[PDB]
């Protein structure tokens, strides 16, 4: 969430998730202090090891922050 | 130019040992701060245990003073938490630096330097995560002591609240 | 379509029919057709000539657009 | 004193009856009915109001 991204050649991904052998999806819930007019979502994969970039991303949005759709 | 590339390799060796010095220093400062945090954690844990022993009116002239001391302990522990977390941010900064330095080493063929740096990083990270394990045990034990403090407070004050309702019913009703 | 239309009425009637209905041809007091800059730009090009403007007027177009604005 | 449920039932039935003639948008109608009838976390066992 930090506004300042790490250097593009950083050898370690800022965040990493180890998948269980039966897990296909990991989830990250961002709660905001108040509702905003969301227009874009930017996700920066670890450029040094692009093999760990997710194959696909499913975006759910909750106007009330409780019932994701 | 083999001489040029060799001087380059030794320069990267210098970067690697200066980054290992900084990483060691940041690890030592981090370990110290983690240790003092853990100290305040175990202190606050014991203080909560004492306060739990002082729950109820049994010694208000003690309960309120252990409470104040607990406030000071909370403040110390939390300020040290933030401090050692900034320190750990700097530590991860140093780890990233030393890794990028190993990256430059491998690039210049200072493989010996690269491996030395990598093994230094592993040693440092293991020792850090050992003091981190101690800190996480201390935090778990503080959490458990606080949980038991909350149980005992909610039980004793709940019974006292029921008694207060009954005592209000003893009169005029 | 406008360039090849046999008569200006042929082109205007679909436009006027669209302007006379709401979403998916619905009717209703407050239902009005969706306009857009490309569609509005096109309508203006359709209404570029005096003959087209005369025809647009003759088919209740002016009252239609004025009624729609209100 | 009076409940709004009968009135809401009437209103949404009218709205649903308006779906076919394209007087009500399906997405927004469903969103609104779900939002208003969930009483706030969605759950498959909730009986709509």
């Amino acid at each position: 969430l930090q506004a300042t991204p790490p250097h593009r050649r950083a050898r370690s991904a800022a965040w990493s998730y180890i998948f269980l052998p039966e897990e296909a999806w990991c989830d990250l819930t961002i709660h905001l202090p108040a509702a905003v007019l969301l227009k874009e979502i930017h996700i920066q994969p670890h450029l040094a090891s692009l093999a760990t970039c997710p194959s696909s991303v499913s975006v759910e949005v909750s106007a009330d922050g409780v019932n994701m759709l | 130019s083999l001489s040029s590339e060799a001087l380059m390799r030794r320069a990267v060796s210098l970067v690697t040992d200066s980054t290992s010095t900084f990483l060691s220093q940041t690890t030592y400062a981090l370990i110290e701060a983690i240790t003092e945090y853990t100290k305040a954690v175990y202190t606050l844990t014991s203080l909560y245990r004492q306060y739990t022993s002082l729950l109820g009116k049994m010694n208000s002239e003690e309960e309120d003073e252990v409470w104040q001391v607990i406030i000071g302990a909370r403040a110390e522990m939390t300020s040290k938490h933030q401090e050692y977390l900034k320190l750990e941010t700097t530590w991860m900064t140093a780890v990233g630096l030393s890794e990028m330095a190993a990256e430059a080493a491998y690039q210049t063929g200072a493989d010996q330097a690269s491996i030395t740096a990598r093994n230094h990083i592993q040693l440092v990270k293991l020792q850090v995560e050992e003091v981190h394990q101690l800190s996480r045990k201390a935090e778990t034990k503080l959490a458990e002591a606080q949980i038991e403090e909350l149980r005992q407070k909610t039980q004793e004050e709940g019974e006292e609240r029921a008694e207060s309702e009954q005592e209000a019913y003893l009169r005029e009703d | 379509l406008s360039k090849k239309a046999s008569t200006v009425h042929m082109m205007l009637q679909p436009i006027l029919t669209y302007m006379a209905c709401g979403y998916m041809g619905r009717q209703g007091s407050l239902a009005t057709c969706q306009l857009s800059e490309p569609l509005l730009w096109f309508i203006l090009r359709v209404l570029d000539t005096s003959d087209a403007l005369k025809a647009f007027h003759d088919m209740g177009g002016v009252q239609l657009i004025c009624n729609n604005m209100v | 004193q009076l409940s709004s449920v009968p009135m809401l039932n009437v209103c949404f039935n009218k709205l649903f009856s308006m779906l076919q003639v394209h007087h009500v948008q399906l997405e927004s109608l469903l969103q609104l009915w779900l939002t208003l009838s969930l009483n706030f976390l969605y759950n498959a066992n909730r009986i709509p109001v």
